[PDB]
């Protein structure tokens, strides 16, 4: 159905997705996400393929950040293209941590 | 940045007489400086957070 | 976020702690009322007026 | 094994200064730890030649 | 006269929720300790022997 | 007076689920789901899987997490259990009277919704190594495994317990592919004390009704016979050997069943010289250490093994499995008095009655009937199976043994212990 | 043969509430601890004097 | 469909009966083919002196071995003949034997058992066979981790007193008990008072009744006679026993303070606290998850091969807390999550946890009381104890009484500041220091 | 054990001569997992004593002289309270071992009781195994004549 207003939404979160700038390191959004106690278990969750993934993204931004340079333009990650592989483990681990929470009330 | 230069700001307005622009820029620097860490900063990380989907 | 700590069983781990908590209370302000010999508090104690005048 | 790994004090200077495992990327910024250190044994030594004469 | 185990004889494996692990068969063991020293393995690196969750009030 | 007993109600549905209920108004129920998924229904591609499956009850399901099935369930009290033979799993649940239709919940999660999810799957691999390590230190688990593997080219040989290597090994897939396989309306049977029959049928029409599996009972158990020796230096050499026997529900069972008592199942007195034991008193004319005997009857779907075995000292290995198998012999050449075998089938009949005492007993009595010849027969019509046993069956029972392609298995000190060519 | 192992006579040791056998310990546990507990009382009220 | 209150009210009364005698004939009837029959006595290792001490464990050895009427094998052989078993325990305060039988052999079980308890025949070459027998015993006991640290628990906290005393005596007493201390033993503690016969299963009361007048008269029915001892009070003392043996590959640990005797109300009440503590073993399905804070901990953190709570009841006495086995590495740890489980369940023991012990205890209860052969114990035993057999219904009653005010309550009378007994066995040296286990009987911010 | 039991074949032949015996040559090379932290000293010592002995024994040597061996034996190799010769007597059996591995490949053997060494028989079995063919000649060759 939702068209005009639907597009303009998407396009100031592809704004912010470009002026953020991980993806001029080669970055997804879910290589930059804090590690928090939640977020540990889902990287720990992670199938072999995406784990072993994450990690060589994470190297090579962090070799560009000691040379203070960025990827050539061509290879930066396209916000259309961006896989948030890590949110469904996520909100998994969340949903098992607010149950714990909910029985700890009782 | 805006926090860094309204520290600026202090550090000018610590440094000049009790006198009449001085008091009332120093008031809003002041208000500004508890209003960024208090309230601003934290209503920016959530709206990028939004932003992000997340 | 800290709507965690809200429920039945948290209720009654208050309740079993305020006795212990007020029993404390009473320990510090004792303590505080006999290490700087405090005036308003200590004139009031029926022994203990070595002060007199 | 070496001397620097297992002296027990030598162990210290080595898990602080030595072996201590660092971010490959920490710019200029994470320069002003030792500097707030070489900035106290400043203080330190100034200080104490001068409280040889005050 | 069924029963596989309980015609006395082959293995069976018991896991738990709350309670320990079995092994039960029809095997000797109560007239192998009657002419004695079987100097047993009992809570070597081991479990816990007879059924728990069974105590009167 | 207490309450006269209701009766057992059976159903067969025509997706060939058995439902069994008991009315016994009693403080506790017990549900157990009996499925035709033990270690015989592995292959060499698999095995172990079902050692898994049994240790993977409280994971992660569809309808209850991990910490759900755990806390539910001792919030009530509860307990869920996992019983494994060769041939079946059974999972049973029991609770307080008002508090079924958790446990039930629970029940059908773990057996119907089982997620198996990598990461718990995972965690769990390491209690394969332990859950083997504690069944191990019995002398009689290892003897029993190997006695299996000399007997069976195929099905009834898989170990109870995963072999070695495959710890660490078995798939989430796996699990999924012996759920989907085994778990099936066509072998299964749910089993209840102290529940409604209505509630029962209810729970296994609206969540037992699975069919994408396998077709019934084996590949076909191909006995085999021969031997395996495990050296060990263990003080007491533990030696078993059998002869394949008759499979359960046959009249011929009953004959074997018998001979065992004839020939001396456990002992029934506290520190006993077992004067009505057969074949102790055979080892004991002539052994004068400290040793241990018994008849040993193991009954499947499509196979048996009979036969006996002995614990002895090292050097007296070969003494006492001889005087054993000779006094097989004397009973085989027709020396066996009327009184014997009245004795050893007031021994069965017993034995039985007892075994069907407890709630427990009881439950998986009629779960195993169920799978084993889909229907219930009560007390008094297996004490009439029992009595209808005669003398020349017992005789040639222990004549089949001795005629028989033998298998052997024995751990110990083995340079006192014979090769079955040596018998 | 671990059965061997009677622990050894105490009563040198023990204080007179609980050198009788037959009594119960209990009785006197109250008093006992009473009297080590106001040992370190006293001590506390001295120390902090 | 029935209620769990319903079904409680349907388990029908226990009838009781007494002898001319004094002895005691109960049973509890129900639907069975099979029974559970036998006789429990108020006699063991707790009536026994330092010279007497094994000799209701010798007589355990020779009760099945012949009797008058039927001299060496020919108990055994009826008792085998008739698809029988036949069993016997002693413990410090109780010993029973017990025939499992077909309910229509009731009478010759109940002629057997009188011909055991009565006229059993001490042969002077049986006596001798059985001194080796009982010797090996003690040589297989000694590897029994779980039975030392208990025995060493009796004889460090029950000391100078008869229950500091082990069942089956020490080697010296095994090697020098004559047939005089045994015909002795059995004249001062096999009197009709003394003992109970009991019965579960397919029996009606009155038959039992009338095989209790045919076979056990003439006991009492002139003697009882002078020179009795009732129990004196056994003195518990906190204390410390440590068997250090580092060639052993994990260490067991036992801690009890002072529980009170069989009668008090307040057992139901620290029952409903050791559920909530409960049972561990490392084959357990659950880790993390299990209800428990010790079990959960114990499990994550790998503190543990297994634990135990444990409430042994004496009369006037008892033995109240935990056994644990791990690892040298572990026991300082397994010790602070113990001791933090007590101060915790002392202090602030919440409600929903109390229901989960409530609810445990109720299961285990109906559970345990499933067969002819643990409900016979129940009458034997209750009838000794308690002098009646306290209905389902009660313990009922007993345990919903119980809430958190109930728990916190009656875990400081017994837990909160008290000396506790300890006994240590194995790879020992991390054990807590006893001032560093007393410490741990209070917390500093109560 | 670890080192040499990474070759599948060392537990095959291992395996293959415990089936095939009852008895002596049924004996493993490699110390029994059970054994391992139990062999004693005077099991060691009584091992040399049994079986170092002078009828048991050759010395060989190579760009060394007769005399100078021969003084060597005469002066120091003059030991016997050991063990008449040669065997218990290898009796053998038949049978089999399986042993699940899932391990890519299947390594088997078949075997027969054949000819003592130093038989005529012997050099018949030897010949009969280049017929059916032992090793390769040629560097990745397709083995024509085996
Ligand atoms: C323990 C080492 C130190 C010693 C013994 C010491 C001693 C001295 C003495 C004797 C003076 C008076 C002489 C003078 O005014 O020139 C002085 C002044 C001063 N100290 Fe320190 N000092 C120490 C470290 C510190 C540190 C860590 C600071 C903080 C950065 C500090 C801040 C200063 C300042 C601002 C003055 C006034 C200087 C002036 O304008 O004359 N000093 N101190």
């Amino acid at each position: 159905a939702v068209s005009a207003s639907s597009r303009w939404l998407e396009g100031i979160r592809k704004w912010y997705y470009n002026a953020a700038g991980f993806n001029k390191l080669g970055l997804m959004r879910d290589d930059t996400i804090h590690e928090n106690d939640d977020v540990k278990e889902a990287i720990r969750r992670l199938p072999e393929n995406l784990y072993d993934d994450r990690v060589f993204r994470i190297k090579r931004a962090l070799d560009l950040s000691m040379r203070q340079q960025i990827l050539p333009k061509e290879q930066w990650t396209k916000y259309e293209e961006d896989k948030s592989y890590l949110e469904p483990y996520l909100k998994e681990v969340i949903r098992e941590r607010k149950e714990r929470e909910e029985w700890a009330k009782k | 940045w805006a926090l860094v230069a309204d520290l600026l700001t202090l550090t000018w307005i610590g440094g000049q007489p009790v006198e009449h622009p001085y008091i009332t820029i120093g008031q809003l620097a002041s208000v500004l400086y508890f209003l960024l860490i208090l309230v601003l900063m934290p209503t920016a990380g959530t709206i990028e957070n939004k932003l992000l989907k997340w | 976020m800290l709507t965690r700590f809200l429920g039945p069983r948290y209720r009654q781990l208050a309740r079993n702690w305020v006795p212990t908590a007020s029993l404390w209370g009473a320990v510090g302000a004792v303590g505080l009322v006999w290490a700087t010999d405090w005036r308003l508090i200590l004139d009031w104690v029926p022994y203990i007026n070595g002060k007199f005048k | 094994t070496n001397i620097r790994k297992s002296h027990p004090l030598m162990k210290i200077v080595n898990n602080a200064f030595i072996d201590l495992p660092a971010p490959s990327n920490i710019s200029s910024w994470w320069n002003f730890g030792s500097l707030l250190g070489i900035c106290l044994i400043l203080q330190i030594l100034t200080g104490l030649f001068l409280a040889m004469h005050y | 006269m069924l029963s596989v185990a309980a015609r006395s004889g082959p293995f069976a494996p018991v896991l738990s929720a709350t309670s320990r692990g079995v092994a039960g068969a029809l095997r000797p063991l109560v007239q192998a300790a009657v002419p004695a020293t079987s100097e047993s393995p009992v809570l070597d690196l081991k479990r816990s022997v007879l059924c728990r969750e069974s105590l009167r009030g | 007076v207490p309450p006269h007993p209701q009766d057992l109600e059976f159903t067969r549905l025509p997706n060939g689920l058995v439902i069994a209920s008991l009315e016994n108004y009693a403080p506790a129920s017990r549900i157990g789901l009996f499925i035709k998924a033990g270690s015989r229904y592995e292959n060499s591609n698999n095995l172990g899987t079902s050692h898994l499956l049994r240790l993977a009850s409280s994971l992660t399901t569809k309808g209850a997490s991990s910490f759900k099935i755990t806390r539910g369930i001792e919030a009530v009290g509860g307990k869920l259990s996992v019983t494994s033979t060769r041939e079946n799993m059974a999972y049973t649940v029991e609770c307080l009277r008002d508090d079924v239709d958790i446990l039930m919940e629970f029940l059908l999660n773990v057996t119907t919704a089982p997620e198996f999810r990598r990461w718990e799957v995972a965690a769990l691999q390491p209690q394969l190594r332990i859950d083997k390590a504690v069944a191990l230190q019995n002398p009689q688990a290892h003897v029993i495994e190997n006695l299996h593997a000399a007997a069976y080219r195929n099905a009834l040989a898989n170990s109870l317990y995963c072999p070695d290597y495959r710890i660490g090994k078995v798939t989430p897939v796996e699990l999924h592919d012996y759920v989907q396989n085994h778990f099936t309306s066509a072998r299964m049977a749910l089993i209840g004390l102290g529940v409604s029959h209505p509630v029962l049928k209810q729970v296994a029409e609206q969540f037992l009704n699975i069919r994408g599996g396998l077709g019934l009972s084996g590949a076909k158990a191909k006995y085999h016979g021969g031997e395996i020796r495990e050296q060990n230096g263990d003080s007491l050499v533990h030696a078993a050997l059998v002869a394949e026997s008759a499979a359960i529900g046959s009249a011929e069972a009953n004959a074997f069943s018998v001979l065992q008592h004839v020939l001396g199942a456990g002992p029934h007195v506290k520190r006993g010289s077992n004067a009505t034991s057969s074949l102790y008193q055979a080892v004991a004319k002539g052994v004068h250490q400290p040793f241990d005997v018994s008849a040993f009857n193991a009954s499947y779907s499509d196979s048996g093994l009979f036969g006996f075995y002995t614990i002895s000292q090292a050097a007296s290995a070969g003494d006492v499995i001889k005087a054993a198998y000779n006094q097989v012999k004397t009973i085989a050449q027709g020396n066996l008095s009327n009184p014997d075998v009245q004795a050893a089938k007031n021994k069965l009949k017993a034995g039985y009655l007892m075994s069907v005492e407890s709630s427990e007993g009881f439950l998986d009595e009629v779960g195993s009937q169920a799978l084993a010849a889909g229907s219930y027969t009560p007390p008094s019509t297996v004490l009439q199976q029992i009595d209808a046993v005669a003398d020349a069956d017992v005789i040639n029972a222990a004549k089949k043994f001795v005629s028989g392609r033998k298998s052997m298995a024995a751990s110990g000190n083995l340079g006192h212990t014979p090769f079955i060519d040596e018998l | 043969s671990h059965t061997d192992i009677k622990v050894p006579d105490f009563s040198d040791y023990r204080r007179p509430e609980v050198l009788d056998s037959t009594k119960s310990s209990k009785e006197s546990s109250e008093a006992r601890k009473g009297f080590s507990y106001l040992v370190t009382a006293t001590t506390t009220v001295g120390v902090a004097y | 469909t029935a209620t769990y209150a319903q079904a409680l009210q349907s388990v029908p009364e226990t009838q009781v009966s007494q002898l001319d005698n004094g002895l005691r004939v109960a049973s509890e009837q129900s639907s069975q083919p099979t029974c559970t029959v036998g006789v429990w006595i108020d006699a063991g290792s707790r009536y026994e002196s330092e010279k007497n001490n094994g000799a209701g464990y010798f007589v355990e050895h020779l009760a099945f071995k012949g009797t008058k009427n039927r001299p060496g094998n020919a108990l055994e052989k009826e008792v085998e003949s008739m698809g029988a078993h036949l069993n016997a325990y002693s413990t410090r305060e109780h010993t029973a034997y017990y025939i499992k039988a077909l309910s229509k052999d009731l009478p010759k079980a109940v002629e057997l058992l009188a011909d055991i308890v009565q006229n059993c025949s001490l042969e002077d070459s049986q006596i001798e066979k059985e001194r080796d027998v009982i010797l090996q015993e003690l040589q297989e006991n000694d590897t029994s981790m779980r039975d030392v640290v208990f025995n060493y628990l009796h004889a460090t906290a029950f000391q100078g007193t008869p229950l500091a005393q082990s069942v089956e005596g020490p080697s010296e007493n095994v090697r020098k008990l004559s047939r005089a201390d045994l015909t002795e033993y059995l004249s001062r503690h096999y009197k009709a008072p003394r003992m109970v016969l009991a019965a579960a299963g397919g029996l009606e009361h009155r038959q039992l009744l009338d095989l209790a007048q045919k076979h056990f008269s003439g006991l009492s029915g002139t003697y009882d006679e002078d020179a009795v001892p009732t129990l004196s009070p056994c003195r518990f003392t906190g204390s410390q026993i440590c068997h250090r043996e580092d060639g052993l590959p994990l260490a067991h640990v036992a801690i009890a303070v002072e529980g009170p005797g069989w009668a008090h109300p307040d057992n139901v009440a620290l029952q409903v606290a050791n559920a909530i503590i409960g049972h561990y073993d490392c084959t357990y399905g659950g880790g993390a998850h299990l209800s428990s804070p010790l079990a959960s901990i114990a499990a994550t953190n790998k503190l543990c091969q297994s634990f135990q709570t444990f409430n042994i009841c004496y009369a006037d006495t008892g033995l109240l807390g935990a056994h644990f086995v791990c690892d040298h590495m572990s026991i300082d740890d397994m010790m602070f999550v113990l001791q933090g489980q007590w101060m915790r369940l002392c202090t602030s023991a919440t409600e929903s946890e109390v229901l989960r012990g409530k609810n445990l205890l109720r299961n285990a209860l109906v559970s345990h009381l499933d067969g002819t052969t643990p409900v016979c114990e129940d009458i034997g035993r209750s009838l000794l104890t308690y002098g009646r057999r306290i209905p389902l219904a009660e313990w009922e009653s007993r345990i919903a009484e119980v809430d958190a005010r109930v728990v916190r309550e009656v875990c400081s009378k017994y837990f909160y500041d008290q000396c506790p007994a300890v006994a240590g066995f194995g790879p020992i040296e991390q054990l807590p220091d006893y001032n560093r286990i007393r410490s741990g009987m209070f917390w500093l911010r109560f």
